[PDB]
């Protein structure tokens, strides 16, 4: 009766150190719709993250895109942290430029 | 354009 | 080509935190064009519609909100549920049309707590009920001639407005953006490497990405991520296979997409 979110973390454009871009966390395949999503920079929560309007796929499962503008550097690490009723602990997915 | 709901479930 | 209009509606109860939240989001193909939200404190081509359009749609949204709120109360009863839990009613409805703008088919279906509940059949005249609770709904809707009303919307309003939106939004809605593609290579170990075929910046979302080895589909050995939104109207996807070092040229990535003059065949280029 409940479905756990899939999570992808990635950039809007191919990443280039020092160039302004958008960091995305796409959560999908989940039910019910309540969900907590945070974008992290070096472990800390980013403020003023935006998100898309709640919608769902043909199988009824929900999806949301959370995003923020960012300028990638070689040192900084980014991640997405997600909590949902189906998760005992928040799941963290790291941004890997090659995925 | 929205569809009006004809009747309650 | 062919096009669709679809609304995706979600009503969710929240005992102790006010009345259920209702949200309806409308799409043409993979482009969201409108959002109505009962908690609220639209696309460019829709902005030209003006006051008669918005007042009427706002009116319909308010009435639908009332109706979905009473549906949630009824559903709680049909399933012997307590007043303490949160529950969700969803629906998807809309029409598909061909290149000539004629109706290909209509849709109006509902789900409760994530499970199919009742749907209008393709004939636009009968219902398919999932369970004994939905059979009660079916009974009511047959008595009140609901299918006739939904069919009127699907055959009329839906198709006629989809046509208008396509005309007003033709520069974007009728434009397919092809994927920008490349193949990357990452050693996993001394004996294996990952080949990853990328597709970026494409619209609409529908795409086919496959790896072949010696011309045979590697369906089982391919990792294929879900197609994902870039945030700027376009979509992204990749497919990866693990390959024995030195055997990279036996592998080809194939890309099909509406925006492509012709299908791509890609290989790793060291």
């Amino acid at each position: 009766i409940q479905r756990t979110p899939k999570i992808q973390v990635y950039s809007r454009h191919p990443a280039e150190n020092g160039k302004s871009n958008f960091l995305n966390c796409y959560v999908s395949g989940f039910h019910p719709s309540d969900i907590e999503v945070d974008l992290l920079k070096n472990g800390e929560r980013i403020e003023k993250v935006e998100h898309s309007d709640l919608s769902f796929s043909k199988d009824w499962s929900f999806y949301l895109l959370y995003y923020t503008e960012f300028t990638p550097t070689e040192k900084d690490e980014y991640a997405c942290r997600v909590n949902h009723v189906t998760l005992s602990q928040p799941k963290i997915v790291k941004w890997d430029r090659d995925m | 354009f929205l569809r009006g709901r004809a009747y309650v479930l | 080509g062919s096009h669709s209009m679809r609304y995706f509606d979600t009503a969710m109860s929240r005992p102790g935190r006010g009345e259920p939240r209702f949200i309806s989001v409308g799409y043409v193909d993979d482009t969201q064009f409108v959002r109505f939200d009962s908690d609220a404190a639209r696309a460019p081509w829709i902005e030209q519609e003006g006051p008669e359009y918005w007042d009427r749609n706002t009116q319909i949204f308010k009435t639908n909100t009332q109706t979905d709120r009473e549906s949630l109360r009824n559903l709680r009863g049909y399933y012997n549920q307590s007043e303490a839990g949160s529950h969700t009613l969803q629906s998807m409805y809309g029409c598909d049309v061909g290149p000539d703008g004629r109706l290909l088919r209509g849709h109006n279906q509902y789900a409760y707590d994530g499970k199919d509940y009742i749907a209008l059949n393709e004939d636009l005249r009968s219902w398919t009920a999932a369970d004994t609770a939905a059979q009660i709904t079916q009974r009511k809707w047959e008595a009140a001639r609901v299918a006739e009303q939904d069919r009127a919307y699907l055959e009329g309003t839906c198709v006629e407005w989809l046509r208008r939106y396509l005309e007003n939004g033709k520069d974007t809605l009728e434009r397919a953006d092809p994927p920008k593609t490349h193949v990357t290579h990452h050693p996993i170990s001394d004996h294996e490497a990952t080949l990853r075929c990328w597709a970026l910046g494409f619209y609409p979302a529908e795409i086919t990405l496959t790896w072949q080895r010696d011309g045979e589909d590697q369906t089982q050995d391919t990792e294929l991520v879900e197609t994902r939104p870039a945030g700027d109207r376009t979509f992204q996807k990749w497919a990866a296979v693990v390959v024995p070092s030195g055997e990279e040229q036996r592998y080809t990535c194939h890309v099909q997409h509406e925006g492509l003059p012709k299908p791509l065949t890609l290989r790793w280029e060291p």
